[PDB]
Formats: C-alpha cells, structure tokens, sequence
C-alpha cells in the first residue's frame, strides 16, 4: 500500500486539487477509456494514479492536452 | 439540475405564481371511492398533475415504456414517469385579493410600521366591524381615520362623491400602491434632521431602513397581498385508499377541500349579486380557511373534520424540530458501516488494522457481488448472492483481492478532535474483534476495557482517493492544535526501551571491545554477554552537513550492548548521542521530534516502526513483574510518625490550656502533619530509588536500583512520584466535604492495611472526584459545541492581503523567570518586517518569511527580543484570512494552503483538551544581572532613596547579554535600593514596601497647612498626648460622615514661613486633597518630613474559560482614563458622586458617575495617562478594546486562557484563540456619517467595501468613521449574516419572513448553507469545484 | 454488528435503529464536524445522500456498484428540490439563480 502521499502534494502544493486530479485520472481508468501509464503491482486504481502522479506523468494541464487531443 | 449559488427570495408576483402553475383545480374533488381512478380538474387528476403509476396510462391501454409521449385516446393521460406528479404545481384564481397572513400578523407588523398605523387598528379593519376613510379627497378627514357606522352614514348623505372607502385585502392594496416611496422617505430625512429624541430617532430609522430595503430591491409592496393562489402537488398531501375502501388523508387534502369550497360559494353568491354583509362574510370566511392553510394559529383555529387535534398547516411542516432542517438534515443512520470491540494486534503494521473476516463480508457485499460478476464466476445477481451465502473459496479469494488498497474510516463514539476518525488498510483475520494498531490509541483516547469502535466504508472513488490522502493514519503524525507528535510510545514500548539502555557497573563481558554492532548482538543473543553492560565499540555515524550528502565519521564510543542493539534501527541522519542516555518518555519523544525534523516523514514512520517492535520485544525479554517485596516500606516511618504524634499531642494540651485559638491550633497541626508527609515520602524515596549497592571486582559502589517499580515510575510508562507515595508512603491529608482538611491523616498504605475511618474518608474523596469529572465532561461538551458553532464559517480564502499590520510578540515572562521562550512563541509566523541587529542595518530577517526552525535557532544566537508579526486579527482580507497572516502550523510543516476551514479545527483544538481542568513584601532577583526601571518618573528626597511616585512603575532585569529575564511591578510608595545600572548579587533585596498598607509620601519639608481642614464636620479629632499620636480620618465618600459629606478636606503642604512650597521643576502648589482613610498621626506641631504616612488603603478552569468566551462583565469592573490630564470633583452628594476629567489640551465634558463605596487610588491634581487604573479589580473586555483597541483585547484575551490551559499542561498555540477573537468582534458602530444611517451597528465586512467604494469616488464622501464593538460567542454566532444559517435553529418564520421582505441574497459562504442545500462545503477537496464553478462564471 | 444494505424506515426512509432489526450506526454532529475539520467533502456527500436518505441515489449506487464501477452521479438533493417547492408554495418567490 501507498502509505504516504507526501510527494504527490510536493507536485501540487494546494494538496485538494491534488484529490480532484487523481480522481479524475482513476476515473478515466475504472470505466476503460484509458490505459495505465504505469507498470500495476495488484493495486487497485486509486493507488495507481497516485503512484502516476507522484512519477510527474500526470497533472491537470497534461489531462487538459490530452482531452482535446 | 443546475449548478448554482446565491440563492434569492423575494415577494412572488401574481404573474410568477400563474408561471409556475400547470393547471387550474377547480372541483374539489379527488377519487370516486367506488372506483379508484382519479376524477377530472380535481385535486388529484391525471390529465394535469400526472400519471399515477410510472408509463401508464389509466384505463391501461398503454402501458409499455416504449410510449413516451403518446396521449392515451381514451384517458388523455400522457405516458410518463409518476414522479412528475410530485413536482408540478397548480394554482387557484381567488375572486378577492387575499392578504398574505405571514406578512400582516408577524409579531413586527410590516404592514403596520410602513403604514406607521399599530397592529389593533390592522385587526380592526379586516374584521369588518368599522370603516376607515382612505383618501377622502378635499375634506376635513385624515387617512388613518377610524369610521362608526352611522358616522359613515352621515358622511355618505352629506358627501356622495369625493368619498372614497374600502375594506379588506383589497383596500390594503389600494393604499399600497397608492403611497409615494421617495416622498415620504425624502420628508422622513427632514424630519430625522429636525428632530432629537431616543425613540422617535429609533421608529424613523427602523421605517426609513425598510423603505430603502423596499426601493433596492424592488419589490412592490401590493405583491403581499394574494390573488392567486397556488396549490401543493398531489403527493406532498396524498390521499392513499387504506384496505378497506377506506381512506387516509393528510390534513393539507382537508384545507384543499374547504378552500376550494368556500371559493366555489363565494363565486356563486357573486354571480348572484347577494347584499354586501354575506359576501363580506364570506371573504372572511375564506380568509381564515387560507390563512389557516399557510399558518393555522393566528385566529380562531379551525379545527379539522371531526377530528378534535389542530391540523398542521404549511408552516408547521417548514418551521419547528419536528418539520425540516432542524432534524432532517441533522444527524443520521448511514449504510455499509458496523460496530464492534476493540483488540491490540502488535503485529500490524502502522498504517493497517485487523478486520475480522465475516464483518468485511457483510460490508463488502455488493463489492463481493460486482467482482463475481465481472469474473464470470456467476451468471446472474441471485447465483452471487447463493455462492456468498455457501461462503465457497472463491468468495475468500475475491474478497481479499478487493481489499488491498481499499480503505476503511474508524470512528470512536466521542470524536474529540479530527483525529478521532482516520482511515486504514484492513487485514483480514478471524474473530470477531477489531484489531486497532497500539500506536494511534493514544489519539483515539481508546482503552481496552470494553470499548468498542465503529467502521465505516469510503464508497464513490472521490471518498477513497480523500480517504488515502488526506485521513490515512501516516499523514496525520503532528496534532493540529501543538505540533507535538501525537504518536509517541506510550507505556510498554517506554519500559522495554528503558530496560535496554540503562547500564550497570559490573556484569558479564565486562569491558570487551567490539568491531560493532552485528557482534554485539552476536554476543548477547548467544548468551555470552549481559544486555547492559559498559563496552568499547566501533561505530560509523553520518551527517549531511553538506548540501544533502552524508559524510561518515566512525569513533570509538564507550556505550552498553543495549545502546548498540537499539542503534541498529535508528536511521542514517541522526547523530548517535540522541541515544546515549538513558532513554525515557521525554528522551524518545524528542528523539522522534529531531528525526521528523531533520529526514521528514517516512523515515519517521518507519523509524517509529521499529521502535515499537523492539520494545515490545525486549520487555517481554526482560520479564518485569511486581512482587509484594517489591514495594519497600522505609525503615524510619513508624518513628516519624510517632514523633509527629507526639508533637500533636503536645499542641492539643497547650491549646486546652487556652493560649492559642482553635483556628491557630488547626493550622499549626495541618502544617506539621504536612512536613511530616513530605519527610516520610522523601524518605522512601532515598531509600528505593538509589539502594542497590552493589560490588565491582573489588571495592563496592552504588548505582540507579533495578527494583521493577522505581523502573516503571521513573521510566514515565505508569504511575507518578504521588502514587509511589501512595503505595509506600502515608497517603497525606484528606478534604471533608466542605473542602477543610481533617486534623488527624491517614497514616497507612495500601502495602498495610486501613482501618474503616481511613478507608470511609477515601471513599468520600473517590466520589466527590469522580462526580467532578462527570460535570466537567457535560460542560466541556456544551461549551466545545458552542465553539464549533460560532466560528464554523471562517475559511482561507486568499494568498496574501498585503497589509503591513502585525502584533509585537514577546516572551510572557510572569515575575520570577521565562515560564515560556520565545522560540517556541513564534515557530511558523510570518514576519510584519524586517527585525535588525542590535546595530542598525543589519537585516536579520528579510520581509514577511516564514519562521521556520532555522531561522528559530538563529534568534536565540542573536538577542531578539520582541518581534512585529502579521496576525489573524489585523488580517486585511474580506470574507476570510490570508495564507500569510495565518501561518503554517498544521499536521504537515508547510504554510497553509488555500481552503482549509480553519476555524472548525481552532475551536476542535481549544474545546476538546478541556476536560481536565480543576505577602508580597520584597522583591528577590533570581539570576545576576542589570536591574533597570521601565514607565517612572523618580525624585530622589533626602534619606538617597529613588522615591516612586507612578503607579504603573515596573523593574525589569537585563542579563548579560541583553535579555529581559525577570520583570515586575512596583507599586507607588514602595521603598526602593538600588537605582539603575547597578548590578546585584544572586537573590539580593533591592526594594522593601508594607505588604497591607500602602503609603502617601511628601516631596518636600515644612509645616502641614490645614485648607478645608475644618474640624467636626467632616473629621473627627481623637488625638492622644505629647507623643503625637492622633486618629484624623479623612473618611472616603462611602464612609464619610453624614454632615461632612460634601465637603472635602484638604493639605497645603507650607514650609516653616508659611509660603506653600513648590514641587521642584514644577510650579504646582501642593493642594494634596486627602484621600480615603487619611490616618493624620502626626498632628500639627511637628516639622513635616518628606515620606509622612498620610493615608493607609486596604476561580478558574472550565467556567473560567468559558466566562472569557462570552465576555461577562465581572460585576467590579475597574475604571480607567480616557484622556490624560487634570481631573477634577463637580455636583456633590447626589446618590454617586461625579468626576469630570479635564484635559489639559482637550475639551472638558467627561463626566464619570462613581458610586459611594469607591475609593480612588490616585489624587485630584495629579498626571494620569490614558487606561490607567483608577479602581482595582477585573476589567471588562469591552472598555479595553474601545480605548487601547484591537491588540491590546487580543493580547488579553489569549494570556487570560493561555494561563488556564497552561496551569494544566496541555499546550495549545495561540493561532486557535486569535481565530477565534477575529470572530468575536465582526461588527462594528458608525459613529460618524456620510452613507449610512449615523448608528447602526453593521459587520466590519460591509463597512470595509463602502469605505473602499466612496474613497475610490474621486467626490466620495468625508467618509464614515467607525468605533469596533466586541459581542459574545453566543449573540455574536446569533448575529449570523447567513438567512440560511439563522433560518437553522431560531424562530423559522421571523427570519424567513425579513428575509423575503428585505430581498436578501445568500451566498452561502458557509458551511452550515452548504450543507442543508446538499451541496460540497467550499472547504478543501470541494474548493476546488466551487472554485472551478467561480471560473465558470464570466468565462467561456 | 454489521449491514451493507438492509429494510428502512417507514416515514423517514432512514435505515431501521438497533441490533435485532438490521441497524446503521448514528452518524452525528459531532462526527461531521470532525470530517470538516479534514478537507472531506465527497464523505459528507455521500453520507448525507448516497448514504441513507435518498431512495434513487442508493438505487443507483447499488446498481453502478453491481455493474462494477466505482463512481456516482451528482446534482441537488430532491428533498432540497421538495424544500423549493414547499417554500414556493407560501407567497415567497424563491429562484434558482444562474450565471
Ligand atoms: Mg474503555
Ligand atoms: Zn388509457
Ligand atoms: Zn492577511
């Protein structure tokens, strides 16, 4: 398990919108119409796109280019 | 639905009202009873409000869902779902225009007060018993003119035209529309400028306000009164057919009905043009049948159809507990959760808890079912629910691979503070309990002794990803209101730790030198080596001092094997001397503290970790028990006893002898026994603590005992010196119900026995305490809860405001030393400016930082004293704080981030703590160092002393490298040594005064000239013989005589030649009015000295707190000064004498009422400053903040509580109590004009945009001044701008009524708003999508 | 004592109270306040619809969790949509605003 998220909030320093992008990210990858940029260790979605933003592959900006795209 | 904000209410126009309508109901019937269809027009009818069941038709010719907006041909029901049906409304054409009874009968009359005409005259007229001439045109009648029957019969035969009256709702309307806005509230301005009187001033303004809230909002008056009325939609009021062909109704069904009734009549009795008397009854009629459907209880009641109990109009269902928000939106049931007891679980890791297989199944259902599904193991729902209830491997094997990163919430009945729900990682094990990981217990408050824990499961996605990131047990280390660690090892962990470090002078492998730690474990796991034992090893520490590189240093240290097995663990950054001692509570806290701060969290965690296992590990190693011999009765006890009885006995019989009182004789005997008590405890105490004497290879020695209870005490794992007393010493002395203390105590101990007074007494003890903490608990609860309430709303709004506004915060040192550094007063403020060195222009710290540890360590090398930071309270922003004003303190380090609802976790912080909490003659310098004298103005007299003349002296102390350690306060008159520069020796005197008498010192010589002296009539001479003793009282204005009551006697101080000697520099004659109680001793006849006597002057905890909040006014408050200079007497003797302060350079006209029994500390011609005492005692709050202003109340308020919380231990930062304060004075009163209304008192909010609008105005205005106003917690929160939020608890009516008059908008800017419209509270993962819908509008 | 999904309340249409009929736990005040206290505004989302009171939005949610996805769907509360129309009901004009 992910136990702590330090990182991610180090990318976003508001910490809230932190949650908003993640969510939208492993919302787009719960209901298929995306892929994970990530190799999966058996974690479920959540965790995986925390685990992808803490990378620096994903962030509001990069899910705005891709969406129009 | 729409996505929207800023809810408004205003009157609904007849035009509005027939929008939202769908249809017209005009029969009253509903059903036909026989057959269950719906009738036609109705009040339930199909073709109009809908379908009764969902896509079909009546007469059940269409019925598939297919059909969607077909008509049926034989019903001309349209196909379409039911729910339709609960939302569409009607309406009613009314022949008469009604009068809305919300707006008329509102205990304050709008209607009546716009009008300017009272409430019985409104009563009068609508029930039709006398006329009143509205606007008779050109003749001798005015407008609210009262009109009999044959008066108004006279009037019509003599004035057939130019005669115009009316009656009801309608008249109402009529005069209504009719009234001109702008000139009335144009004459009304005349008149306010004309006239000066209270009342009259208050009724004006109040009605002119209401003008102005008609005219900005733009609402028409004539909309109060209704035309058309709409009606409920069927199934808000159902009519369900019970089993049995019979029906159940609700009352709205009955109203409906006889509403429509009575207006079918009316209309018919229209048509048929029937006399005016029954067509005006039956208006009334139909005005109490409607008014009874909007609010049933303002007339006579009408009961329902033969059922006795009152029916239950419109607003009961809004208003009240019962109806609506009060209870709907307020405390519920939720699913997918459960409940159960509480286990240990040492195996788990920090972030996890064991969770017992059958209760994750049970919640996890529908996961379970889902998975199933989407693997194919199961065709169908019901074959899933069939293999769940077989309970078949699969089902294990879905259910753990559903849960690995799934987290779950874990609550505890009395969530305190935010950490009593966190979230963890489940662990699936068998049982039936929960197991909660030791560590957080201290957070949760929880004990294993039957309590038990509920769990709740995060469903939407949004709730796991906030669940993981912002709850999980990990994140939350630091406490939010200290920045303490929460958890530290509590009571095990400490010991096993402590028996691991501590050494011992001899033992097995003695003096071995070892190549590290791995052998050191070698030896001692093989047995080879005593765990604690005094070595040599080899050990390579790092330090990142460089830029992040760690350097290795690697020494010989001399340590124990302990010491080296625990070193193992400890992460790379530390330096080893952290755990070279002996390794206590304090000692592992701090360690944790410096490995936070220096590597960051996940070492620390892990860190942490490891700590616990160790410990767990090797107490259970050592094998501490507690045996009977353990506990050592002290050899010398019984002799100190008997002793102590002999010494009572010895008083007993000197006191039957009658030379000391029985009072005297019970302290003397308390005092003894007490110093008997602490002989006995410090006896034990030497003889367990430090007893075993134990012998290296020759010689003996003597070292800290291994006796297992002096390990557990001094360890801080159980217990306090007090119970080891208690265990082995006497119990001390016991309080009788009344609080005094019983002569004899209780000399055994629980190692011995009691005997049943003993035992009886403690037993009083127990209970009276345990009765405390239940009270204290309630009170604790309902004050925290007013807290919560008050400051819900305050929210981080902004980056930074920009203002150069802060407070000067200093060390609080009270008298003897620094009680509190000023490192840790100011870790994580922003800085107002740039403090400099002791020599200017040495920039220590550039504009606004914040102060982190570092930069904290970096004062304390330098000599900072006092240091200007930017405060919550001289926050700039509007409608929140900024970032910067606030700070960084939190969970995590860093400055605070945009939206977080700071004021729900200050009021958490400072309420949830609260539950345990129950001579003076010379001055003693503690520590060498300067003395030096702040706010005096001294003249040296003869005798070489630096004589006090001000009352607000004060004698701090610099140290040797300029530093203020001790300070305190002089009083006027008190015999002073030593002046200023001069440094005095360690404890040295350096000033004397009379503790209970407080003398009035001379400047110069000479002889005491008697002016209003006079003897008799104000004073009364008892004077003894040659040797100058005397009874002169000057009396004070209480206790002066009745005949010398007014008149105010007086000292010249003159010299040997008469002349009145002047105070040197200035040219004042000494006209020293004798105050209060002036003792004249030394009679006339005797040279005066300079310093002659002339006048001698003789709760806290939890309702303390909570007292401070609500800002009581303690009943004898002290006076202060508003001005400086000359004060003087006026009027005499009218019941409460008068002082008129007149300033030297200011207008005189202050005048201050001062009852009789007040003695006065200063004299009439003398120098006073602004806010200097002039009575003693408690100050309120309010004349503090008036006259000093803001800082001075905040500075106040936090020392008063800071105080309190501190006596108890229990740190909390001051941020909390300053949010709070902000909270506290939101309103402010104009005091000038220029836009307002001269008087009323409006929030700093508002009063902030105007000024900003009329000074951006290049006209603008000479601009509105105003004066702050501090209101208690409760009015205050009572005070809420938000209808919304007043709407939630108070009178529901009153408000909803003003604020659909005044045209108020609510932007909801809350959370309490949020909440009830159901919507994401701005605060923290919801800011963002308020914050996105704020990007929504004004955009693309 | 445990329940997922189980009978509710005749009137309010709250999950029944105790441990012999199925029984959810008493989600107080207090408890929300500390959830404030936190960032938490999907929780409290949830658990003030989703949760117990809304029929339709614990059908759906039961359905979307059936058809294994982990999301919901937002909007006002109907029985805020119910306050609307009752408050409307009286003299008051009370709208919704848009921008
Ligand atoms: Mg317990
Ligand atoms: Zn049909
Ligand atoms: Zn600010």
């Amino acid at each position: 398990a992910r136990v702590t998220v330090q990182d991610a909030v180090e990318k976003i320093g508001n910490r809230f919108d932190l949650v908003l992008v993640a969510a939208r990210r492993a919302r787009q990858m719960q209901v298929g119409g995306k892929d994970p940029l990530v190799p999966e260790e058996n974690d479920k979605t959540t965790v995986i796109a925390l685990r992808e933003i803490e990378e620096g592959l994903i962030n509001n900006q990069i899910l705005d280019v891709r969406e129009r795209q | 639905t729409e996505e929207f904000d800023a809810i408004k209410i205003a009157l609904a126009s007849p035009d509005m009202i027939r929008s939202w309508s769908f249809g017209e109901v005009k029969k009253p019937e509903t059903i036909n009873y026989r057959t269950f269809k719906p009738e036609r027009d109705g009040l339930f009818c199909a073709r109009i409000f809908g379908p009764v069941k969902d896509y079909e038709c009546l007469c059940g010719k269409y019925k598939r869902l297919k059909h969607r907006g077909v008509i049926c041909e034989k019903c001309g029901v349209e196909v379409t779902q039911t729910k339709v049906r609960r939302e569409r409304m009607g309406h009613i054409e009314l022949a008469s225009p009604t009068a809305h009874i919300w707006f008329l009968k509102s205990l304050p009359s709008r209607i009546g007060l716009l009008l300017d005409m009272p409430l019985r005259d409104i009563e009068r007229v609508l029930y039709f018993e006398s006329y009143v001439v509205i606007e008779g045109g050109m003749t001798n009648l005015e407008r609210q003119q009262i009109l009999t029957e044959e008066q108004y019969l006279d009037a019509l035969e003599e004035f057939g035209d130019e005669f115009d009256a009316k009656m009801g709702a309608e008249a109402i309307q009529a005069l209504l529309k009719s009234m001109d806005l702008e000139q009335e509230c144009e004459q009304l301005r005349e008149e306010l400028n004309e006239t000066n009187s209270e009342t009259k001033r208050k009724k004006l303004t109040k009605r002119i306000k209401l003008l102005e809230a008609f005219v900005q909002s733009g609402n028409k008056p004539e909309w109060m009164i209704l035309t058309v009325l709409p009606v409920l939609p069927p199934d808000l009021r159902p009519l369900v057919p019970l089993d049995g062909g019979r029906f159940a109704t609700s009352d709205l069904n009955d109203l409906y009905r006889r509403v429509i009734n009575r207006n079918n009549r009316l209309k018919r009795l229209l048509d048929l043009a029937a006399p005016d008397i029954i067509v005006r009854n039956e208006k009334r009629m139909l005005q109490e049948a409607v008014d009874a459907l909007l609010d049933n209880g303002r007339r006579g009641r009408a009961i329902t159809g033969s059922n006795k109990r009152p029916l239950k109009s419109l607003a009961d269902m809004i208003k009240g507990k019962q109806g609506r928000f009060r209870q709907n939106l307020l405390g519920k049931r939720v699913d997918y959760s459960g409940r159960s007891v509480i286990t240990v679980g040492p195996y788990l890791r920090l972030h996890q808890c064991g969770l017992p297989k059958k209760m994750a199944l049970e919640l996890f259902k529908p996961f379970i079912y889902g998975k199933l599904e989407l693997r194919g193991l199961a065709t169908t729902i019901k074959a899933a629910k069939k293999m769940v209830e077989r309970e078949e491997a699969v089902v294990w094997d879905i259910l753990d691979e559903v849960i690995r990163e799934h987290p779950v919430l874990l609550n505890r009945a009395p969530t305190l503070h935010r950490l009593g729900i966190q979230a963890f990682e489940p662990v699936l094990i068998e049982g039936k309990a929960i197991q909660l990981h030791p560590l957080v217990c201290a957070a949760y408050n929880a004990d294993f002794d039957g309590d038990q824990m509920a769990v709740h499961v995060p469903l939407t996605l949004e709730a796991q990803l906030e669940a993981r990131a912002l709850m999980m047990s990990t994140n939350n280390i630091l406490s939010p209101a200290n920045g303490e660690p929460i958890i530290v090892p509590s009571q095990d962990v400490v010991l096993g730790l402590y028996y691991m470090t501590r050494d011992c002078v001899n033992a097995k492998g003695e003096g071995m030198v070892l190549t590290g730690p791995k052998e050191a474990e070698r030896l001692y796991r093989s047995g080879l080596a005593s765990l604690h034992a005094r070595v040599k090893v080899r050990i390579t520490e790092y330090e990142k001092d460089a830029n992040g590189e760690l350097v290795a240093k690697t020494s010989l240290k001399d340590t124990t094997v302990g010491r080296a097995i625990l070193w193992m663990i400890v992460p790379k950054g530390l330096p080893y001397s952290i755990v070279n001692q002996a390794l206590g509570k304090k000692a592992i806290s701090k360690m944790l503290n410096t490995c936070y701060r220096i590597l960051g969290l996940k070492p620390t965690v892990i860190f942490a970790d490891q700590i616990m296992y160790t410990g767990f590990a090797y107490a259970a190693r050592s094998g501490a028990s507690v045996g009977i011999d353990d506990m050592v009765i002290p050899e010398k006890k019984h002799e100190i006893i008997s002793e102590a009885e002999a010494e009572v006995a010895e008083i007993q019989e000197q006191f039957q002898s009658g030379l000391v009182t029985a009072g005297e004789r019970y302290n003397k005997v308390i005092d003894i026994w007490a110093a008997a008590n602490d002989r006995v405890s410090k006896a034990m105490m030497d003889n367990l603590q430090t007893e075993t004497v134990i012998n290296r290879d020759g010689q003996e020695e003597k070292q800290v005992s291994f006796n297992s209870i002096y390990m557990m005490a001094d360890s801080g794992a159980r217990g306090s010196a007090a119970q080891i007393r208690q265990l082995a010493g006497m119990r001390g002395l016991m309080a009788k119900p009344d609080g005094s203390i019983i002569e004899t105590p209780i000399t055994a101990n629980f190692r011995e026995g009691l005997n049943v007074l003993q035992y009886f007494i403690s037993t009083h003890g127990a209970r009276k305490g345990l009765a405390d903490t239940a009270l204290k608990t309630a009170n604790s609860g309902y004050l925290t809860r007013r807290l919560v309430d008050v400051a819900q709303d305050l929210v981080v709004t902004e980056d930074d405001c920009g203002t150069h506004e802060g407070i000067m915060m200093t060390p609080v040192i009270e008298g003897g030393d620094v009680k509190e550094p000023l490192r840790d007063r100011v870790l994580g403020r922003v800085t107002a400016e740039d403090v400099l060195k002791p020599g200017t222009a040495d920039i220590l710290v550039p504009r606004n930082t914040l102060l982190h540890e570092q930069w904290c360590d970096l004062l304390e090398e330098n000599s900072v004293d006092a240091v200007k930071v930017r405060s919550v309270v001289s926050c700039d922003t509007d409608f929140g704080v900024c970032a910067h004003c606030y700070g960084r303190d939190l969970a995590r380090g860093h400055i605070i981030n945009k939206g977080e609802a700071i004021g729900v976790i200050a009021a958490q912080s400072i309420g949830e703590p609260g539950t345990q909490l129950t001579a003076e003659s010379s001055i003693q310098v503690k520590n060498k160092g300067s003395i030096k004298l702040s706010n005096v103005k001294s003249v040296v007299n003869s005798s070489g002393k630096l004589v006090i003349t001000s009352r607000n002296t004060e004698l701090k102390l610099i140290d040797e490298f300029g530093r203020t350690k001790e300070s305190y306060k002089v009083p006027y008159g008190a015999v002073l040594a030593k002046g200023d520069g001069e440094q005095v020796a360690g404890g040295e005197t350096v000033a004397n005064w009379d503790p209970h008498t407080m003398p009035v010192i001379t400047e110069v010589s000479g002889f005491v000239r008697f002016t209003d002296m006079i003897d008799g009539q104000t004073i009364t001479r008892q004077t003894d013989e040659l040797t100058g003793l005397s009874s002169l009282v000057v009396l004070d204005s209480a206790e002066r005589t009745a005949g010398g009551k007014d008149l105010r006697p007086a000292l010249k101080i003159v010299d040997a030649q008469g002349n009145d000697v002047l105070i040197p520099g200035t040219d004042m004659p000494a006209q020293y009015f004798l105050p209060g109680k002036a003792i004249v001793q030394l009679e006339d006849g005797v040279q005066i000295s300079s310093g002659d006597t002339l006048a001698r002057i003789p709760t806290g905890g939890l309702p303390r707190v909570a007292d401070l909040f609500e800002a009581r006014r303690p009943k004898e408050p002290a006076i202060l000064a508003e001005i400086s200079g000359i004060v003087s007497f006026g009027k005499e003797t009218k019941g409460k004498r008068r002082l008129v302060i007149t300033p030297v350079d200011g207008s005189d006209p202050y005048e201050e009422m001062i009852p009789k029994w007040r003695q006065l500390n200063v004299f009439e011609g003398e120098r006073v400053e602004r806010g200097d005492v002039i009575s003693d005692g408690p100050e309120a709050p309010h004349d503090i903040l008036r006259l000093r202003g803001v800082h001075a109340v905040t500075r106040y308020i936090v020392n008063e509580v800071q105080d309190v919380y501190r006596l108890q231990g229990v740190k909390i930062n001051d941020k909390h109590i300053e949010v709070i304060v902000r909270q506290m004075l939101r309103k402010a009163t104009i005091v000038n004009a220029g836009s307002s209304d001269f008087l009323e008192g409006e929030q700093v909010e508002y009063s902030r945009v105007k000024i900003a609008n009329r000074e951006l105005e290049a006209n603008g205005k000479v601009g509105a001044t105003y004066s702050r106003d501090l209101l208690g917690i409760t009015k205050a929160s009572l005070a809420t701008e938000s209808f919304i939020s007043a709407a939630s608890f108070q009178e529901t009516t009153r408000v909803l009524t003003e604020a659909a008059v005044a045209g108020k908008r609510d932007e909801l800017r809350g959370l309490k708003e949020n909440v009830i419209v159901g919507r994401l509270i701005p605060a923290g993962t919801g800011y963002a999508y308020h914050q996105d819908r704020m990007r929504r509008r004004a955009a693309g | 004592h445990a329940r997922s999904t189980g009978s509710y309340s005749l009137v309010t249409q709250q999950p029944l109270g105790g441990k012999a009929q199925f029984g959810g736990q008493r989600f107080g005040e207090m408890e929300v306040w500390a959830l404030e206290a936190y960032g938490a505004a999907y929780t409290l989302q949830e658990m003030l619809t989703v949760k117990s009171d809304d029929v339709n939005g614990r059908t759906k949610m039961y359905k979307n969790i059936v058809d294994g996805n982990h999301q919901m769907e937002p909007g006002m509360p109907e029985s805020f949509n119910v306050l609307l129309k009752e408050i409307r009901s009286l003299g008051i004009n009370i709208e919704l605003e848009d921008e």
